[PDB]
């Protein structure tokens, strides 16, 4: 909402100070054309610098939603919401988006009606066991890349807001500032749930003078 | 009720078994080939009924050329079919 | 109600929106004719063509500056006046379209007895009747007085009278 | 099979008129826009269903399925017998299943 | 070496009259004229054309020595489409290429009764309903046009190119293949949903200055510009000695 | 038990999404497909000498070739077929956003915008979209009106008696002064400035009257293909002849069946002068022609640059000037019903030439009224009335091969495929659905009938077998590589 915060200065509220700088500061009409622009430096800042990484990065290497397998967009969903240190999803909402997700990819590649493999999101409280179920009955999940229909309902997933935010910048679009600052606070007191469990990925609120 | 629906003009006549033969024939050789019957099937000997029932001399050639150039080596299938076929020539050759 | 000649803003904005097949807004006035047809180099010197008979003295580079500019270049030496290539579209309008018996006389005697608009205000609801071809053909003279009806209201909008 | 053929024709058999065209059409000369066949076996098994209609319920469909059933089975095997006898076919019957 | 190969392995019949074009086309890759399994017939359902087609077909194969019992698979595709004239051919062609991916051979299903006078064409057989086999290695696709236009393809399975390259080619290949299909698929459902499929071209891949400079170099390529994404003619790659 | 005891025993169903393939051709591994070849064939063949088809599409009564192929071999459509058959009529589309509060992503009804489910398509449309497919009668609206029941004429008749007057404008009225001469007497009015115009005895009227025509039926593109839902523009639309949008439509369908999205692309591995077009039509645009000689008589308000949307190598300029933007061969054919057979030739000929490296090829032809009307009187196409007669519905009048054949079924669309250098597209990744072994035409012999078929392409099979006993070692392929 445009009011001043005082967090501590880590590699990740510095790239928050310069998006406020050059990008969140601009009209409307000029965002989208200066995200398409700087796409390629914004990703690789979110990805080295910031507690909500670009979602689609397949081993290091930046992708979009479009140029994503089913398989790996699973993975990479486990990969940010799962926590392997206390082996457990860190909020249950982001299981059901984990379950919905893969729910999808069993009605895209199903032929016919059938009975889904994940029954309960239950389940998925052992997440690889649960994918390689999945892409193992629909293996063709594993070599097509989301269609587009899938790209646009995954985004919509992303919106909803009975939901916790996810811990991730899934598109760079007129939203991206919303995508960026929101849900901000819970990361320093949870690190476990953070990329490279990096405190300088994180905000950290905290006053100029009381830190003397 | 009694509204006619007869006319000439609509007769239609059905007599080309001579071509049927060699349709019916191939769709055999290939529902064997994929295994959609077996040696197990009645589908096998009411086919073989009905090609016997049409032989003559150019059904008995495209049969001796379709069986005599199957690999038996490709597959079970493919003997299935050689063995079969070897076997519905000499039964068409019978009834010519 | 009070007789006012057609401005060239009006007779311009029609001549241009007629011959593209688009509505009368569907083109803005602060444009230039090369924006509205940068493609085809062929339609572009047939409407510099057909303003050139409509107005008669042409400017240089004229497809180069807004519509508005334009409009008040012709609009001092332009007297109201349809003069050649609208009255043979008003024509052809009458014509091609309205069911028998429907002339433009009857046309112009209807929004006079109907709605008092007199003959420079007529030229110019005729001139909204030829932006907003109903393209088929009035079958019966009712459809054509509701037609008529529907085009004076839209060139009291435009101008800013009341009815 | 071999030699077999299977014409076949649109047919109402509670049309007494489409009974005796039709036995028309398959005795004619093929000159003539006919088969120039000579009927060696005639299967009338055509019928319509009947579900309660109790003697009380007698109607239009009931008196229609009769002609179907009964009356017209009996014209077209007078049809035939017409036909054979006019060309002095007499030793060729028709069986009638 | 490109004209030893054209030679020996492309145009070795072009010259020798004991080979029929039609023979040499197929010898090209090993096939035989047995190899030839479908007859994509213009078939236009006109008493002249269907007897005339069919004759002249059963003449070629009777030439060829084409063995006996070994007939062409008659498909017909106008029963379906109907006579679209000038698009004719291409629509015989396109089914001619499906049947060689997929093995199947689609069958006249307005066939109710095949003219008597066909018969007389041992080489050609007329079917009724599809057919899957084990593969098709060749289509043969003919057109007769008002005009005495008459015309004849031959397309080969693609699979006999594949034994003329390496494995590592293949593998190569193979793989371009593979990643080129994925963004193919991309493409066709985003624009399929966002009715964007045909996306018009605003500018040329080269300015108006650059043009002439474009056209007169054989070896200028397109890169991608870094700003716009768009692939472009840039002024260092013409008459570049790279 | 209550209702936790039975609610955990009930299972979660998963209904089938249409994904649509776009069907590429199955690479087998190396050691398998090295099996079919003989040995020696590798390093024999000059693969810039190999045309091969790396692409292909069309626009026809079936929709897209995907759609035709599933109702010409299996009869019927999956899931996917009947998903693409309603997008292409117009009768789903997608949404994205807010509908009626919730959050709804996928297909709706086109008209009423109710969301509709992959798996309730088939129930909700096929009907309608088996109906409005293939073979069927011509429907007016799909022909500016057009309707065989009743085709218009004019008749010629000399006026016995004066007519009431007509008021006319000073030019209109001038025009028919001129015209008829001194059998019309124009008058001016003085109040207003029209001019009253009165045709006299012995001028010459022309009457409307309609004749009952007997071909009733078509192949048609399905009712509500449109270019738009392909994402041709308003302003193309409107310039173009339809059968320009089946081509355009056509071109970038099977650009994508080879891959290239982006036809700048082949820029990447070509010269803009190798990329070929040898795409022909039999008649052109038709729906032009019409314009010019029908449409322009009647003092109808036709566009001014009519002629250049008739002309046959336009269909080819406008893919060239909206996709391709190519300096390269332009060999446009006019075939008849072999135009894309000719294409093919003409389009392997120019490649051998190498005078291109990629060709598009193919043919487009539309239907209109007067093209019908002709082939009638030609008595080259079927009756339809005759075909009633015989009970017939449309979907059974084209039977080809068949005792009771009478002539063809007329139809409308394109069909593209894009030809290339066998070593240019392994060296792009582009599949590889054919090889063009062959491509020829022949013309027949001295005669007096122009639409005879003759013998003439027998000729492909020529071949001197006075001197057969011994086999030539040319035919073969270990002579021919020792000689390599
Ligand atoms: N005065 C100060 O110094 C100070 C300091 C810190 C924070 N604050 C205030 O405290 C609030 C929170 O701070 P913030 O930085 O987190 O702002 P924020 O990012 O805008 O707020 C978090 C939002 O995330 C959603 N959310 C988070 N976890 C969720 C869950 N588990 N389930 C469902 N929804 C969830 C909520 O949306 P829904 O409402 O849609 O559920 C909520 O509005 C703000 O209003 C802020 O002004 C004030």
């Amino acid at each position: 909402m445009g009011e001043p915060i005082h967090k501590i200065a880590t590699r990740g509220v510095m790239l928050w100070k310069e998006f406020d700088e050059t990008i969140f500061n601009l009209p409307k009409n000029k965002l989208v054309p200066t995200l398409e622009a700087k796409r390629d430096y914004i990703i690789s800042r979110l990805n080295a610098d910031f507690q909500k990484p670009w979602f689609a990065t397949v081993n290091g290497q930046a992708r979009d939603l479009a140029t994503m397998t089913y398989e790996e967009v699973a993975k990479r969903l486990v990969e940010l919401m799962f926590i392997r240190s206390t082996n457990s999803w860190f909020d249950v909402t982001w299981r059901t988006f984990t379950g919905d997700f893969l729910r999808r990819v069993e009605e895209r590649f199903t032929k016919s009606k059938t009975l889904s493999l994940i029954q309960s999101y239950s389940l998925l409280d052992k997440p690889d066991e649960a994918i390689e179920k999945v892409f193992n009955a629909y293996p063709a999940a594993r070599e097509q890349f989301l269609n587009a229909q899938d790209i646009d309902h995954f985004l919509s997933m992303c919106q909803n807001p009975m939901q916790k935010p996810v811990p991730f910048v899934p598109v760079l679009d007129r939203r991206f500032e919303i995508f960026f600052k929101k849900d901000s606070l819970w990361q320093s007191e949870h690190l476990e749930a953070v990329v490279d469990q990096d405190v300088q990925r994180t905000c950290i609120l905290h006053g100029p003078v009381a830190a003397q | 009720g009694v509204a006619t629906s007869f006319s000439r003009k609509k007769a239609r006549t059905f007599d080309s078994s001579w071509n049927w033969a060699k349709q019916s024939l191939l769709s055999l050789y290939f529902e064997i080939i994929h295994g959609v019957l077996k040696n197990v099937d009645r589908e096998v000997v009411s086919e073989a009924i009905n090609i016997m029932n049409r032989s003559n001399d150019a059904l008995i050639k495209f049969m001796e050329y379709h069986i005599s150039n199957t690999d038996e080596t490709k597959g079970e299938n493919y003997q299935l079919v050689k063995t079969l076929g070897e076997q519905l020539i000499e039964n068409c050759k019978q009834v010519l | 109600i009070a007789d006012e000649p057609v401005k060239a803003s009006l007779l311009l904005h029609v001549l241009v929106a007629h011959k593209l097949k688009k509505s009368l807004d569907s083109i803005p006035m602060s444009k230039t004719i090369k924006d509205l047809v940068g493609g085809k180099s062929t339609v572009q010197n047939e409407i510099l063509g057909d303003l050139g008979k409509e107005f008669g003295t042409t400017p240089e580079k004229p497809e180069e500056t807004p519509l508005e500019e334009l409009a008040e270049t012709f609009q001092d030496t332009f007297s109201g006046a349809l003069g050649k290539q609208s009255s043979s579209l008003l024509s052809r309008l009458i014509s091609s379209k309205m069911p028998g018996g429907f002339t433009i006389t009857v046309a112009r005697k209807y929004l006079q007895t109907r709605w008092g608009l007199p003959s420079g205000r007529q030229d110019g609801v005729l001139l909204v009747a030829l932006s907003n071809e109903p393209a088929a053909r009035l079958g019966s003279e009712a459809d054509a007085k509701a037609f008529l009806d529907s085009m004076a209201q839209k060139y009291a909008s435009i101008v800013g009278v009341d009815l | 099979a071999k030699g077999s053929t299977l014409i076949v024709v649109p047919f109402n058999q509670g049309s007494k008129q489409d009974v005796e065209a039709l036995i028309e059409f398959i005795y004619d000369t093929e000159k003539n826009g006919g088969l120039g066949w000579d009927l060696d076996a005639i299967i009338p098994f055509a019928a319509i269903p009947e579900q309660g209609i109790e003697l009380e319920h007698i109607d239009s469909k009931s008196e229609f399925a009769h002609r179907i059933m009964l009356t017209n089975i009996l014209r077209m095997m007078g049809c035939v017998k017409k036909q054979k006898s006019a060309r002095g076919i007499e030793t060729r019957p028709a069986q009638v299943i | 070496l490109r004209a030893a190969q054209q030679q020996w392995g492309n145009d070795f019949y072009k010259r020798d009259p004991r080979i029929a074009p039609l023979r040499g086309a197929l010898a090209t890759y090993g096939l035989t004229i047995d190899d030839l399994g479908v007859a994509s017939f213009h078939g236009t359902s006109t008493k002249a054309n269907d007897k005339n087609e069919s004759a002249t077909i059963n003449e070629m194969m009777k030439h060829l020595g084409r063995s006996e019992g070994n007939p062409v698979i008659g498909v017909f595709q106008k029963f379906l489409t109907g006579h679209p004239k000038g698009a004719a051919g291409a629509w015989m062609m396109n089914g001619a290429l499906q049947i060689l991916n997929s093995g199947i051979i689609p069958g006249n299903r307005n066939a109710d009764n095949v003219d008597k006078i066909l018969e007389q064409f041992e080489y050609v057989l007329y079917p009724s309903k599809t057919l899957k086999t084990d593969g098709v290695r060749a289509v043969s696709i003919t057109s007769f046009g008002f005009g005495q236009k008459g015309g004849q393809a031959i397309v080969v399975h693609p699979d006999y190119l594949y034994g003329a390259i390496t494995e590592d080619r293949y593998n190569e290949y193979v793989a371009k293949v593979s990643a080129r299909e994925k963004s193919a698929y991309k493409f066709f459902h985003n624009g399929m949903i966002y009715n964007k499929l045909f996306v018009s071209k605003e500018h040329a891949p080269y300015t108006d200055e650059l043009e002439e400079d474009v056209y007169l170099d054989p070896l200028a390529r397109v890169s991608k510009d870094k700003k716009s994404g768009s692939l472009t003619f840039n002024s260092k790659n013409i008459q570049s000695k790279d | 038990n209550g209702n936790s005891a039975d609610a955990a025993y009930a299972q979660v169903e998963i209904q089938p999404r249409a994904n649509i393939q776009l069907d590429f051709p199955e690479l087998k591994p190396y050691k398998q497909v090295k099996q079919i070849a003989p040995a020696e064939l590798e390093g024999l063949l000059d693969l810039e000498r190999v045309i091969v088809v790396t692409g292909f599409a069309e626009v026809g009564p079936w929709g897209s070739a995907r759609t035709r192929w599933e109702m010409e071999a299996f009869g019927e459509f999956s899931l996917e077929g009947c998903v693409e058959m309603a997008w292409i009529m117009g009768f789903i589309s997608y949404h994205n956003g807010n509908l009626k509060g919730r959050p709804y992503t996928g297909w709706v009804d086109s008209k009423t915008k109710e969301p509709v489910d992959d798996k309730d398509v088939k129930a909700k449309y096929e009907t309608s979209i088996l109906e409005h497919s293939g073979i069927r009668l011509i429907e007016p609206e799909l022909f500016n009106g057009y309707n065989p029941e009743k085709k218009e004429m004019i008749q010629e008749v000399i006026v016995e008696e004066d007519l009431e007057p007509f008021e006319a404008s000073k030019e209109t009225a001038e025009q028919f002064k001129h015209q008829h001469g001194d059998k019309v007497d124009i008058f001016e009015i003085p109040e207003t400035g029209e001019y009253s115009v009165k045709l006299l005895k012995g001028a010459t009227l022309y009457i409307p009257k309609a004749l009952r025509f007997d071909r009733l039926v078509a192949g048609q593109i399905p009712t509500g293909w449109n270019a738009k839902t392909y994402g041709i523009s308003d302003d193309i639309i409107s310039q173009v002849d339809p059968i320009t949008l089946f081509v355009l439509v056509s071109v970038v369908e099977a650009f994508i069946a080879s891959g290239i999205t982006d036809p700048y692309e082949m820029y990447k591995y070509v010269h803009v002068s190798e990329v070929g077009n040898c795409s022909g039509s039999g008649m052109g645009g038709v729906s032009a022609l019409r314009g010019m000689f029908k449409d322009r008589f009647k003092d109808e308000p036709v566009q001014n640059d009519i002629l250049q949307e008739s002309f046959i190598n336009t269909m080819s300029a406008w893919v060239n000037m909206l996709l391709i933007s190519s300096s390269g061969p332009i060999k446009t054919p006019v075939g008849a019903c072999a135009t894309s057979v000719e294409s093919v030739d003409i389009g392997v000929e120019t490649i051998l030439s190498g005078k291109a490296r990629i060709c598009i090829v193919g043919g487009y032809d539309d239907f209109q009224e007067e093209g019908s009307f002709e082939f009638g009187n030609m008595k080259a196409t079927s009756n339809t009335l005759e075909e009633f007669e015989h009970g017939r519905t449309p979907a059974e009048m084209s039977r080809p091969a068949t005792t009771t054949r009478n002539g063809f079924m007329e139809a409308q669309g394109a069909g593209i495929q894009i030809i290339m250098q066998a070593d240019l597209a392994l060296k792009m990744g582009v599949p590889i659905y054919g090889i063009v072994a062959m491509a020829a035409t022949a013309t027949d012999k001295i005669g007096r009938s122009v639409p005879a078929p003759g013998k003439g392409i027998l000729t492909t099979a020529r071949e001197h077998h006075s001197s057969v006993k011994y086999a030539s070692p040319n035919l073969n392929m270990k002579y021919r590589k020792r000689q390599l």
